């Protein structure tokens, strides 16, 4: 249901 | 080959990215970063995907 954090790029 | 299945939608906000929708099956091509992988969709489009938004396809 809750969307994970959109991860940091290098 | 390594396939994943999208858990969530992803718009693809940088041009390197591959947009996708929940349920899409994507083939993993490369892992240049831990959480951003190069992937290919069922139309053969390629780009970067956020790993948190996908699961192993099984
Ligand atoms: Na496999
Ligand atoms: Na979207
Ligand atoms: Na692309």
């Amino acid at each position: 249901y809750e969307k994970p954090a959109l991860p940091r790029k290098r | 080959a390594e396939y994943v299945r999208a858990l969530f939608d992803f718009n693809g906000n940088d041009e390197e990215d591959l947009p996708f929708k929940k349920g899409d099956i994507l083939r993993i091509r490369d892992k240049p970063e831990e959480q951003w992988w190069n992937a290919e969709d069922s139309e053969g489009k390629r780009g970067m995907i956020p790993v948190p938004y996908v699961e192993k396809y099984r």
